[PDB]
């Protein structure tokens, strides 16, 4: 990955320090916080390190294009912000109480200061601050603009920046679209900050090649409602199973056959 | 295919199966990412509140109070969460919540607020029309003192609903909250807990609210209440709020229905039916109701849903649907709470004594009901005559809408008002003549009703002691009405009231004993005694628990005994273990003597034992705490005392006598134990009175159709059938209830005999 830009006069040593600081974070978090039968799934291995990197490895040159934003951004700043958002979304998700979250973010800030012993005040000013930073998204940042046809051009896909207004406005835009796409949609979805974040997370998992995500939560949390939009934006087809008067096995088999032939021979994108 | 087959799994966090399902299959939680969704915090809820109040703040204009409104609404939601938790904690009855109900609650708030705002403010516009009348009369200037109360109402009613208009907004909020959320709750939690809860929220919030609930009064006009009371709605409070709750009809409802008030009410309310289990129902009845609106009632929910029921639930615009359960204490899924409203029609004893009061007034002499319904119809019509007075006032006030004064006939109109008040005075007198005479005619019987209700709520709880001790209210009603017929009237009506109290108790008592088991014989009578005394004698539940559950001082007695000294030690129980009890003069013989209670009575409290109003219960607390060995005969003893020795006496059921009970249209069950069967005796009787041998079918596998064809032979002919071993092969049982019906006619002399375990 490194030998493409060659513009990292000092960011190479940093990049290696990221390779080691992910490991330091892995050691600390894996040691510290454990599974108990009320938090039994608090289980850590080497998979999550691979997932962290799999998230990092993107934007062969889109990271370089800081010039449009330059929001007090050095090229490295965007990179460490990407590191932070990545580590959060691969480690600071599957935890039950918000306090547990608060301690992992404290760990992250401490480790970032540890490695980043050369611009530490800048990170403290900008991204280590608890204020919202670098919400990463794919469909909001670019607008189709409906020049000659509605889907004028496929939006740029790799990255987005932090903002909440245009996020909600495009979300409401899209909600109207989903209303007229589906007859009798009947979906009064209320979009508040946490709901926006949850849709973002479903996007993060659904998009990735060879990914999937278990979603937990009491009924009414809306996950089943949220995923419909999250799939429509990603162009993925969706099908559910119907339990007939006789509950049996063949329905599963024929449905999976159709699913593969959508994702195989035809090669379309699907979801389950 | 693996590159383009994403899998989205969404599980519950609660229940039983999720955790060991995860343990069963490693790859499931292994490969997939994991994400939690916490419940919404207060910031989200106030955000939703303002998103829905911005578009709904057309009439509710007040700066510096809106923000507190949205805050307090969030507070209400967080609270109904806690109330849910407490209900499950104490009563072990499941309750759930969803944001959908919060949205529906906002819908109700907006809709009924615009309705009541516009309606009551057209009435307040009419208060201002009264101001216009006063102004035009004054500027134009006999009648001005005649309209003293009239101008007072015209001013003060508007000024009250207006200056308290924000407090009335609060009242609307309290009403719509109590509607939307407090459906499935029992009488302790329904009003009391929820009301103190909401008003403390309002006091802490410091937003203004009006004193006094009166939820039913300013919701529905009493004319429709009376109309329903003709349609079989019980005349008491709880049924009133229940009827309101069905009226609002936020979504299709689902009743917890131990008795059947809702089924009869809907059967009468506007209808004057198709069961769930029917091959035609799933296909035929659905399409008829869905394309022509037949209303499709259902009456057999048992937590098991044919999935096709649901997507029908959520397109004729002339179609509704009410469906209800039977067995109490449901275990409905969280989402079945998300879709439909839930209402509990668990009868309280309070309404129960009025219903039994009405039925006894019926059967004891119809002339009492003649007087009752006569005066009741008269006074109901006189309430409507007060309403007609109000109509006359309104006519006097706004029919002319100008030139009232030039109408000198207004003088006659004023006199007419007076005349109507005069018949109200007669009605006023009738309110006295009612509230004593019928009341004493009811006071002769309302003790009885009290006893009846007590008895019923006793025999409810034995069902929880063990299944199969389950019976309706209807059978109890037949027994009650019969008892009145059996022995009630001789002469000397007060003495016959005492004879009610003697006879009804024994009749119901024996009826339940016929089903009871040996080890539960003593217990049912014991519970009956307590439930009798929890109202009249006001026996403390704390003292009951003292009687159920429970050393430095004394030296001779045993450590096994000293446990009991500390048991009794912790009113005068903690006052007489001292030198009084430690005299050790003559009570050593007493503790040695067998039958301590009877001949060598304790003289520790001779006067207290003498009084006997509670002295029995005192003696028994003593007997249990000292000598648990001889508990049971003492149990028989005070049962004989407080209830009569007739109860503590042998019973043996003459099978020839029992046959007289069995009509053709009811079977005979048999809850047997090991090493006992009446089959030989049943056959013997069937050879004695009946002249033919019975036919027999043993349950098992592959015997349904055999049983059915022999039953059809019995139907046409009139023989007897002996089913056997119903404790397995239960799929045929549900069919039997449909078979034994008035529809499919049956030849006389046909009996059925059932045995099971
Ligand atoms: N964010 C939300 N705002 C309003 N209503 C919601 C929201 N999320 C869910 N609901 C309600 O809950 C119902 C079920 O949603 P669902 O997606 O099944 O939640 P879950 O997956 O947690 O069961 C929906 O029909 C909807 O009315």
């Amino acid at each position: 990955m490194f030998k493409q830009k060659y513009f990292s006069d000092s960011t190479y040593k940093v990049i290696e320090s990221l390779t080691s600081a992910t490991i330091a974070l892995w050691n600390k978090v894996k040691s510290t916080m454990l599974p108990t039968p009320a938090k039994f799934h608090y289980v850590f291995n080497m998979r999550e390190l691979s997932r962290i990197f799999k998230g990092i490895l993107t934007c062969k040159k889109d990271t370089i294009n800081d010039a449009p934003k330059s929001m007090k951004i050095k090229p490295e700043l965007f990179l460490v912000g990407l590191w932070r958002h990545e580590a959060e979304r691969v480690l600071a998700d599957k935890l039950v109480n918000n306090k547990d979250k608060d301690t992992v973010m404290g760990y992250i800030q401490e480790v970032s200061l540890e490695s980043f012993s050369q611009i530490e005040n800048e990170i403290l000013e900008k991204y280590s601050s608890e204020k919202t930073f670098l919400f990463c998204d794919f469909l909001r940042p670019d607008v189709i603009n409906e020049d000659g046809i509605i889907e004028e051009e496929a939006p740029k896909i790799y990255e987005a920046i932090d903002s909440l207004t245009e996020l909600r406005k495009r979300c409401n835009f899209l909600l109207s679209f989903y209303n007229d796409r589906n007859p009798s949609k009947k979906m009064p979805l209320v979009l508040f900050d946490d709901a926006l974040k949850h849709l973002l997370r479903i996007s993060r998992i659904i998009r990735q090649p060879r990914s999937s995500g278990l979603l937990v939560g009491v009924g009414g949390s809306g996950k089943q409602s949220l995923t419909r939009l999250a799939g429509f934006i990603g162009k993925n087809l969706i099908q559910q199973i119907i339990v007939t008067k006789t509950y049996s096995d063949k329905d599963l088999k024929e449905d999976i056959k159709k699913g593969f032939d959508d994702a195989g021979h035809l090669g379309k994108q699907v979801t389950f | 295919v693996r590159d383009n087959f994403h899998i989205m799994l969404c599980f519950s966090p609660v229940g039983q199966k999720f955790r060991e399902r995860a343990r069963k299959f490693p790859a499931l939680f292994n490969e997939c990412t994991i994400d939690w969704f916490l419940p919404w915090p207060e910031e989200a809820l106030v955000s939703v509140a303002e998103t829905f109040i911005k578009n709904f703040d057309k009439l509710d204009t007040k700066e510096e109070t809106k923000q507190e409104l949205m805050k307090h609404m969030g507070n209400v939601h967080l609270m109904v969460n806690e109330i849910c938790d407490e209900y499950y904690q104490k009563m072990r009855r499941q309750v759930y919540v969803t944001p959908k109900s919060f949205l529906s609650y906002l819908n109700s708030y907006k809709t009924l607020y615009i309705e009541k705002y516009d309606e009551l403010d057209q009435q307040e516009e009419s208060f201002k029309i009264g101001l216009n009348k006063i102004q035009e009369a004054t500027i134009t200037i006999t009648l001005i003192t005649s309209l003293s109360g009239e101008k007072d109402r015209w001013g003060k009613g508007a000024q009250d609903i207006s200056d308290q208009k924000r407090k009335l907004v609060g009242n609307v909020s309290l009403s719509t909250a109590f509607i939307s959320y407090c459906g499935p709750f029992n009488a302790e939690y329904r009003n009391k807990l929820a009301q103190q809860r909401f008003v403390v929220d309002m006091k802490k919030r410091g937003v203004p609210v009006t004193p006094g609930l009166e939820l039913t009064s300013f919701l529905i006009d009493d004319a429709t209440i009376g109309e329903w009371n003709l349609q079989g709605l019980p005349k008491d409070d709880l049924s009133i709020q229940n009827g309101i709750m069905v009226t609002n009809s936020a979504r299709y409802p689902l009743f917890i229905d131990p008795q059947g008030q809702g089924q009869n009410w809907i059967r009468n309310k506007l209808s004057a039916i198709t069961t769930l289990s029917h091959p035609k129902f799933k296909d035929m009845f659905l399409k008829y109701c869905m394309e022509s609106g037949l209303t499709l009632i259902v009456e057999n929910i048992e937590n098991e849903v044919d999935p096709m029921m649901d997507p029908v639930l959520e397109l004729s615009k002339e179609f509704k649907l009410f469906m209800t359960c039977r067995l109490a204490n449901p275990s409905f899924s969280p989402e079945l709470s998300a879709k439909t409203t839930i209402i509990d029609f668990t009868v309280t004893q309070s309404g129960l004594e009025q219903q039994l009061l009405g039925k006894v007034i019926s059967k004891e002499q119809k002339a009492l009901e003649d007087s009752l319904n006569q005066l009741l119809a008269d006074v109901n019509q006189n309430q409507k005559d007060l309403q007609r007075l109000d109509k006359n006032l309104l006519e006097r006030l706004i029919n002319s809408q100008g030139n009232l004064l030039d109408d000198t006939e207004l003088m006659d109109v004023l006199n007419n008002t007076k005349t109507q008040a005069k018949e109200v005075a007669a009605k006023l007198i009738d309110a006295e003549i009612k509230t004593k005479e019928i009341n004493e005619k009811r006071e002769q019987y309302r003790p009885v009703a009290i006893r009846g209700s007590a008895i019923y709520f006793t025999m409810i709880e034995v069902s929880l002691v063990n299944w199969m001790y389950n019976s309706s209210l209807e059978q109890f009603l037949k027994l009650f009405i019969e008892s009145i017929d059996l022995s009630e009237k001789a002469q000397l009506p007060s003495n016959r009231v005492k004879n009610i109290i003697s006879f009804l108790t024994f009749h119901v008592y024996r009826y339940v004993n016929r089903g009871l088991f040996e080890k539960d014989k003593i217990t049912f009578i014991l519970m009956m005694a307590f439930k009798i005394l929890t109202t009249a004698g006001t026996i403390s539940s704390g003292d009951v628990s003292l009687f159920l559950k429970s050393q430095k001082q004394i030296s001779y007695l045993e450590d096994n005994q000293w446990l009991n000294i500390l048991a009794l030690s912790k009113p005068f129980f903690k006052e007489l273990p001292d030198l009084i009890s430690r005299s050790e003069n003559q009570w050593r013989n007493w503790i040695d003597k067998n039958d301590p209670e009877n001949f060598p009575i304790p003289d520790f409290a001779e006067s207290i034992n003498q009084e006997k109003e509670i002295g029995s219960f005192i003696s028994l607390c003593l007997v249990r705490s000292l000598r648990n060995d001889r508990t049971l005969i003492a149990t028989q003893n005070f049962i004989s005392n407080v209830l009569g020795k007739e109860f503590t006496d042998p019973i043996s059921y003459p099978i020839e006598g029992i046959w007289q009970e069995s009509s053709n249209m009811d079977p005979v069950l048999f809850l047997l134990s090991a090493g006992a069967d009446p089959t030989s005796s049943i056959d013997e009787l069937a050879k004695k009175k009946k002249k033919f041998p019975c036919e027999k079918v043993s349950m098992g596998e592959g015997q349904e159709r055999v049983a059915r064809q022999v039953i059809m032979k019995g139907f046409v002919e009139g023989g007897w059938v002996i089913l056997q071993n119903c404790h397995l092969g239960l799929k045929f049982m549900e069919e039997i209830e449909t078979l034994v019906s008035p529809i499919n006619q049956i030849h006389e002399d046909f009996r059925l005999w059932i045995t099971c375990e």
